[PDB]
């Protein structure tokens, strides 16, 4: 029973508990895009005011 | 620089994953004191030792 | 029989048992190597943020 | 001023990629702990060393 519980714990950890190192990798890049996408949305509003002169 | 993906992050993470697993083997071996805890690492070493243990008892 | 009993057990020890002094050479090896991988994990993460300037 | 094409930017971006290529390899060496890891670092260095590893084995 000790071996069975110990083995099943390792396997079920892969599909249930996430990998912290991998998550922090995507989290940073995903946040870089939000700060990038926000600025491109910002300059869109200024773009509409080039021909209203 | 490529922003949609980052290659440098993948290699360091993968190298970390390989190192962490090897560290787990050291913990089990050091705690119990046996080099061959499970088969596959040395299948023949386990079987011969089991034959050796049979005579020893 | 007793003479063989020692010899058989000594024969099994070499294959099965491990040298604790030799083993600790690897535990410290992968302890430090884990530090290098973990510490440099975020150095690459901070590499990406430098393009937002 | 040639406003259509930015030559000093073209020189800069390629120079940035050169340092980026240099930077990414150093992360690999520190994450692993070995100077030669994949094909490209040194053709002979990987070839010569691999004989020693099996001999050590």
């Amino acid at each position: 029973l000790m071996n069975a519980y110990e083995n099943t714990q390792a396997s079920e950890s892969r599909i249930r508990d996430t990998d912290m190192a991998e998550q922090m990798t995507s989290f940073t890049r995903y946040q870089i895009l939000t700060q990038a996408a926000t600025s491109m949305l910002a300059q869109a509003n200024m773009k509409s005011q080039s021909v209203m002169r | 620089m490529i922003i949609n993906h980052n290659v440098s992050a993948i290699f360091a993470h993968r190298t970390l994953k390989s190192n962490d697993a090897n560290l787990s083997k050291d913990i089990e071996k050091l705690s119990s004191g046996m080099r061959i805890n499970k088969a596959g690492d040395d299948a023949s070493g386990l079987a011969v030792s089991e034959k050796m243990r049979t005579q020893i008892a």
